[PDB]
């Protein structure tokens, strides 16, 4: 049933949401779509559970 | 239809008045300083005519 | 009218206009002409009125007629002068 | 031939928009610079912010510059710089104006819930009134062609439209477009063709935005207003004092934030004047517009859009409008620790030496430089400084009469300030009179309390004559007194009676007075014997006077010393005769019903005096000793976990339903509890032995601790049972009950298990109370908010109907009667009497007249009362449809202020109210005030007639009921959920239980009646302080309902337009000036409607009282649309202006100012 509301199909749409749901301004890129889903969980710098 | 059946069926009144429910079924770029007193201006004072000024608007 | 104060609204209804007439009375004492009636005793103006109000005098009719009775002494007595000045711009 | 041009009274104030022009006429000058005060010298700059030609002169009298100095040019200007030289303070009232280039769309009119400036122009808000503004999307304005007028075209719309026509429809974008698309608007032929339109041939399908614009354009275009005002050309400057840039310490400015704001106007102002005069790139020039649209929009409420920052602060910017949207300091003021005082009278409070001498500093300087000592003002100043002994003698004369009203921290009720008179203490506290400490619900744990000096002559007055302690004698909630002796003057003349046999006993007689004598010469005891002695009685009948009578009754030594305390009145003996607990009250009580004032005071504070004294001479004290344990404790306890283990075995083998042994059990604990809290008792009670001239008798324990509880003094059954007994069932934080109370008690062992179960009933006790605490508050305010406007006027009207009142009877099945809910109470009409006669007409019911109403056997209960409900009064409330519960003994003064008292005793037991088919509590209490429908709301038969299905599920559908009977038909909706109450075929009335459940208070009122429904209401209200134990009378609950129904709804065809729910005000005086005017038949017929606290305090007149309690920005804005004037009659909107109060003491000037008003 998830599958069946969501919008996004691939990848980059993924990205893409996530990036327009975060930071609601400037068009989504591929550089910043991706560097900053990556920098929410899977960076030291920027997500640490210690 | 989606905004105003979601919201008029939900809000019934969402007893404590649940600001943050229906903030998030709303489609757009989010996190706005802008659409929050569109909200709390709807739900009590003039009430059930008030709803019926919301869609109108 | 020490305590009460009570004794005194019977006589005039509404202890609101009892404040006010108590009061009226008080401003009369306290600056201008004083003469009290009922003797002082080392009591404020504050319950100096209220303890005529109790006696049976000084009301707010009473006032009024002795405060029209003023008006008739200082005007009609003092028209001398009045008259006088009628004649000044013709 | 008046016509004056000055700043003299005003009877009302008006509220409307402001032309370019009417701004122009507030202005001193016009601001063109940003700048503000020098970088060295710190002096105002030329045309800036705070300019000194514009708005005022920074020092007093001189100039900027210093060509003038002195008086000698105090209205002439000076002429290196046109600075008029008069006061500083003229700096703090003038305004100024900035003249804006392009138009600007004000913040408020604009995006403020309905579109102001979009409903009035018909478009949307944040969608097309937006993009079209914003240099986005062109707008047309008015077109004959192609083009209609009032749609949105893009920039290829635009030069495609104006290709194919153009240069006969021009039409810019942005604000001057939407200027003159207001300015060309015509309400007045548009408010002409839309009554045309919007009435033919259309149902309920049209009908509502039709009769809300046309009343909304209706309204604008009556107003006097322009919409051409509605976006600003020209921003006003607010006065340079009211958002200055002081100098704090050593450097270090401190300025507001709205001269950021100005300046950053200023600033996008100026360049977005300076880009129309130099090359006009359409993208820069329309940009610096939007920025001065966010600037101005920004100075004038930030709210609202993202929220302008800067100012180095993270924190935003406080706007105009921030200033305005959302205490009271006072000289001649102060406060301190309070203390018992014992030794005080009962009009009298401790005010301390130095305390006073700061308070009545301006009063003693007045009497010193009067009498003489002092040769000036200034002497008088050095020789209080220097407390110099005579000094102190002069302040006894200052407070000779001068009263003062204490306050306490809390102010609940009425009672929380009293005044009394100053009694010097040597001292740095402040001491009470005990019998007035209940009053302020007031403790010595280290609480303190303010003290304010009544300046006026009239506040004297005030102070002696309402505020005073002596004048509140008995509660405004209750007839019950309210200074009522409390713990250690019961507990003194507990132990002046309780009549004990022998000891020092015998009996022999004397004469009241001379018992004195017995007493202090030893030889007799003192709770002996009983004894004999020759009482002196006094009574009075009929024609009052006084009769004696003189007897020998069997009182005791404590009785018989008492009674000469007792007034001339009274019964006598009789009320000595019983003992020191609730009574104790009652004889204060009947003192006052049947002696007066004064000689009820002199008496209290003598049972005061007496109680206090004989309770030092008891010495009664609380050692370990004192609270004996049962013996059948360890008994008991053994006996109940039996059973218990029995259950449990039981449970072990199947057998008993495990599922709820957890119940049963907590009963067998239960019931065990109250074992050891019956033997307890029964132990701790009777006891003792004596010996009586041949020995062997039984009384009562004298065991300290049950002489505090059989006395009131703070000390109830549960707390002895939990004392020596054993602390019952204890609560767990998922809200169940544990299975294994507390066995032992504070007098023995508390083992740390128990005690860590304890820990969560006192956590929760506390939190719960300091959430009940506040939400009683909570509830006073709207309470206040809706009823504080209300006060007993026009004397006494006509009228007779009114609630029939009966005693509130649960014993129909639990027998619990209460019949005294009939107290002065004015009559409806001769309500009968088993033969003829009796009750007149409008005779308020006496306090011995009461008593007459059981002369007449228990066959008369019920009887026809005119109350606040009723009463065909207008903007007021009829003296005699009220009562008289005050503390005075008489009816209400005309002109009270029933609101605020009757809110205040309703929401005063708040605190003491326990939040939760039985909801219960102080959330009970909200929920009937607000008026809210239930979660399963019942339904009633509006129509008697024959109850038949209506289609079985044929919808839709869910059951159908069809009550028909004598003409036309009704279809009720039951959705399947919940079952019925009536079978097919049988006949119902108008108004019957067709549901049988919870009752909507909506549909009483509207079909039930409106007596049924307040009837429902206060009999509803009160049965959740029945169980909490709090008295407080119905006339209060009858005040807030009365308001409570203030509006209704009008249905048929009158001057009134059908659809308008309007308050009966209004309507009443309306409908009786048409009957008798022209013609009935222009007028309609109105219909009470039931409206929440909340929803009754929305609706006001005044728009400033409208603008305290509830969201400013609205109000002041609709209220700013139609030229609207307050004028002025209200309490609260009256106070913030600071003026006399349409009530009390005021009342008769807003009487006579009001008459005055009707030349015009
Ligand atoms: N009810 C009443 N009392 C008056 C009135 N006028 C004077 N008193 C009483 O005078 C008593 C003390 O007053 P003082 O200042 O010592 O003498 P004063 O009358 O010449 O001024 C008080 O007694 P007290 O009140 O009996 O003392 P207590 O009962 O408070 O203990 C006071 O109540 C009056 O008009 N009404
Ligand atoms: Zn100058
Ligand atoms: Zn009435």
């Amino acid at each position: 049933e998830t599958l069946r509301v969501d919008p996004t199909n691939d990848r980059l749409s993924a990205l893409v949401e996530i990036y327009r749901m975060m930071r609601p301004g400037e068009p989504p890129t591929r550089e910043a779509a991706e560097s900053l889903f990556e920098n929410l969980f899977f960076s030291e710098d920027r997500y640490d559970l210690s | 239809q989606s905004q105003l059946k979601l919201l008029v069926t939900r809000g019934k009144e969402q007893g404590y008045l649940t600001y943050a429910e229906v903030n998030d079924h709303l489609p757009e770029d989010i996190v706005d300083s802008d659409q929050i007193e569109d909200i709390i201006q709807m739900i009590n004072d003039m009430g059930i005519q008030v709803m019926e000024e919301a869609p109108d608007a | 009218a020490r305590v009460t104060v009570q004794d005194a609204v019977e006589k005039i209804g509404n202890r609101f206009d009892l404040v006010l007439v108590a009061a009226r009375r008080a401003r009369q004492m306290q600056v201008g002409g004083k003469d009290p009636l009922v003797p002082e005793e080392n009591d404020k103006t504050t319950v100096i009125a209220l303890r005529e109000i109790e006696e049976g005098l000084i009301n707010n009719q009473i006032l009024d007629v002795r405060e029209r009775q003023e008006q008739q002494e200082q005007e009609a007595a003092e028209l001398q002068a009045v008259t006088a000045i009628a004649e000044g711009r013709r | 031939l008046k016509a004056q041009t000055k700043t003299e009274e005003f009877d009302a104030i008006k509220i409307a928009l402001a032309s370019p022009d009417m701004i122009r006429s507030w202005s001193f000058g016009e601001v063109k610079k940003p700048e503000t005060i020098n970088y060295r010298t710190f002096k105002p700059e030329r045309d800036g912010l705070f300019c000194a030609r514009i708005f005022g002169p920074v020092k007093d009298y001189e100039c900027l510059c210093g060509k003038y100095k002195r008086l000698k040019h105090r209205g002439v200007i000076c002429e290196k710089c046109g600075v008029e030289v008069t006061q500083t303070k003229v700096r703090r009232e003038r305004m100024g104006h900035i003249e804006l280039a392009s138009p600007t769309a004000h913040i408020w009119f604009l995006k403020s819930l309905p579109s102001r400036i979009g409903l009035l122009l018909d478009m949307p808000l944040r969608d097309i009134e937006r993009v079209l503004y914003f240099e986005s999307y062109v707008v047309i304005e008015g077109g004959m062609t192609n083009l209609e007028r009032q749609q949105i075209l893009t920039e290829e719309q635009y030069l495609d439209a104006l290709e194919e026509f153009g240069d006969e429809f021009d039409a810019k974008m942005g604000a001057e477009a939407i200027q003159a698309l207001l300015k060309s608007m015509d309400l007045e032929q548009e408010c002409e063709q839309l009554r045309e339109e919007l009435n033919e041939t259309n149902s309920e399908t049209k009908r509502k935005k039709l009769t809300k614009r046309i009343k909304l354009l209706e309204a604008f275009v009556q107003s006097g207003n322009k919409p051409e005002w509605m976006i600003l050309t020209v921003l006003p400057v607010l006065p340079p004092d009211l958002r200055p840039l002081v100098p704090l310490d050593g450097g270090r400015f401190a300025t507001s934030d709205l001269n950021d704001l100005y300046r950053r106007v200023i600033n996008r102002n100026n360049r977005l004047k300076r880009l129309l005069d130099l090359a006009a790139p359409d993208i820069i020039v329309r940009n610096e517009k939007r920025m001065l649209q966010e600037a101005v929009d920004a100075l004038l409420d930030n709210g609202r859009r993202g929220r302008a920052i800067t100012g180095s602060n993270k924190r935003p910017l406080k706007s105009l409008a921030d200033m305005i949207k959302g205490g009271k300091r006072v000289d001649y003021s102060g406060r301190s620790v309070i203390t018992v005082g014992p030794y005080l009278r009962l009009h009298q409070c401790g005010l301390p030496k130095k305390m006073a001498l700061e308070l009545f500093k301006p009063f003693i300087y007045g009497k010193l430089e009067l009498r003489g000592l002092a040769t000036t003002i200034k002497a008088a100043k050095k020789m209080v400084e220097r407390e110099e002994a005579v000094v102190w003698d002069i302040l006894d004369e200052v407070i000779r009469e001068h009263p003062v009203l204490l306050n306490r921290a809390p102010t609940l009720h009425r009672l929380g300030i009293q005044a009394f008179e100053p009694v010097l203490i040597e001292g740095k506290a402040i001491q009470l009179h005990p019998l007035v400490c209940a009053a302020y619900n007031a403790d010595f744990d280290g609480d303190q309390m303010a003290v304010h000096v009544p300046l006026t002559l009239e506040a004297q007055l005030e102070a002696r004559a309402l505020m005073m302690s002596t004048n509140n004698i008995l509660s405004p909630a209750n007839g019950e007194p309210i200074i009522v002796p409390s713990q250690d003057v019961v507990l003194g003349l507990y132990y002046m009676t309780r009549d004990c046999v022998n000891a020092k006993g015998e009996g022999m007689v004397l004469t009241g007075p001379k018992e004195a004598e017995r007493l202090y010469r030893s030889g007799l005891a003192s709770l002996h014997a009983r004894v004999k002695v020759r009482i002196t009685e006094y009574e009075k009948d009929a024609n009052g006077e006084l009769v004696a009578k003189t007897s020998l009754k069997d009182t005791t030594v404590g009785r018989a010393i008492l009674w000469m305390i007792v007034p001339k009145g009274l019964p006598y003996s009789i009320v000595n005769q019983a003992l020191g607990k609730k009574a104790i009250s009652k004889m204060l009580n009947t003192c006052y019903r049947i002696l007066g004032l004064k000689p009820t005071v002199i008496f209290a504070d003598q049972i005061m005096y007496t109680g206090f004294a004989y309770a030092a001479r008891s010495g009664a004290s609380v050692g370990i000793d004192d609270m004996v344990i049962p013996e059948k404790k360890h008994e008991i306890i053994s006996e109940a976990e039996a059973e218990v283990a029995e259950i449990q075995e039981q449970f072990q083998s199947g057998l008993v339903t495990a599922g709820e042994r957890y119940n049963k059990v907590i009963d067998i604990w239960a019931a065990a509890n109250d074992r050891v809290s019956k033997a307890m008792m029964d132990n701790l009670q009777t006891e003792t032995v004596i010996n009586r001239d041949g020995q062997e008798e039984k009384q009562v324990s004298f065991n300290s601790i049950y002489m505090m509880a059989d006395s009131g003094a703070r000390g109830s059954a549960a707390q002895i049972r939990q004392l020596a007994g054993m602390r019952g069932l204890m609560a767990k934080p998922d809200g169940s009950i544990i299975e294994t109370p507390i066995t032992a008690n504070f007098r023995e062992g508390l083992n740390v298990l128990q005690y860590f179960i304890s820990t969560h009933g006192a956590r929760k006790g506390l939190a719960d109370t300091a959430l009940k605490t506040a939400n009683s508050g909570y509830l006073t305010r709207r309470l206040v908010d809706v009823a504080q406007d209300l006060v007993v006027t026009e004397d006494d009207c006509g009228t007779h109907e009114g609630i029939m009142m009966t005693p509130v009877i649960e014993g129909g099945d639990v027998k619990e009667p209460l019949r005294d809910r009939v107290l002065g109470r004015v009559t409806a009409e001769d309500v009968l009497k088993p033969g003829t006669a009796d009750i007149l007409v409008p005779r308020n019911t006496l306090l011995h007249e009461q008593w007459c109403d059981l002369l007449e056997e228990n066959s008369v209960d019920a009887v026809k009362v005119r109350s606040v409900v009723s009463c065909d009064t207008d903007f007021g409330v009829c003296a005699h449809c009220y009562g008289r519960d005050l503390a005075r003994g008489h009816i209400i003064n005309k002109g009270e202020a029933i609101g605020v008292i009757a809110a205040q005793s309703i929401g005063e037991p708040g605190t003491q109210l326990t939040m939760r088919d039985i909801t219960g509590g102080l959330p009970r209490v909200a929920d009937l005030f607000e008026a809210r429908r239930p979660k399963e709301p019942a339904i009633l038969a509006e129509i008697s007639g024959i109850v038949s299905f209506g289609k079985e599920t044929k919808g839709k559908r869910r059951l159908v009921i069809t009550p028909v009977d004598g003409s036309d038909p009704y279809e009720e909706m039951i959705p399947k959920w919940r079952q019925l109450n009536v079978f097919e075929g049988e006949r119902v009335e108008r108004g019957d239980v067709i549901s049988d459940g919870p009752e909507a208070p909506h549909d009483i009122l509207r079909l039930r009646g409106v007596h049924a429904v307040t009837r429902y209401i206060v009999n509803e209200v009160q049965d959740v302080y029945r169980l909490q134990g709090v008295k407080i009378n119905d006339k209060h609950i009858e005040v807030i309902v009365r308001q409570m129904l203030r509006k209704a709804t009008i249905v048929n065809a009158g001057s009134s337009d059908f659809l308008e729910g309007e308050q009966v005000e209004y309507s009443r005086v309306k409908i009786a000036n048409r009957e008798l005017e022209a013609n009935g038949k222009v007028g309609a017929t109105y219909s009470r409607d039931l409206l929440g606290i909340t929803k009754a305090s929305l609706a006001t007149e005044s728009f400033i009282s409208a603008a305290s309690f509830q969201e400013t920005t609205r109000v002041l804005t609709e209220a700013a649309v139609a030229g609207k004037r307050d004028e002025l009659r209200g309490l609260k909107e009256n106070v913030i202006v600071g003026r006399l109060i349409p009530a009390g003491t005021g009342y008769a000037y807003h009487q006579d100012r009001m008459r005055r008003r009707a030349a015009g």
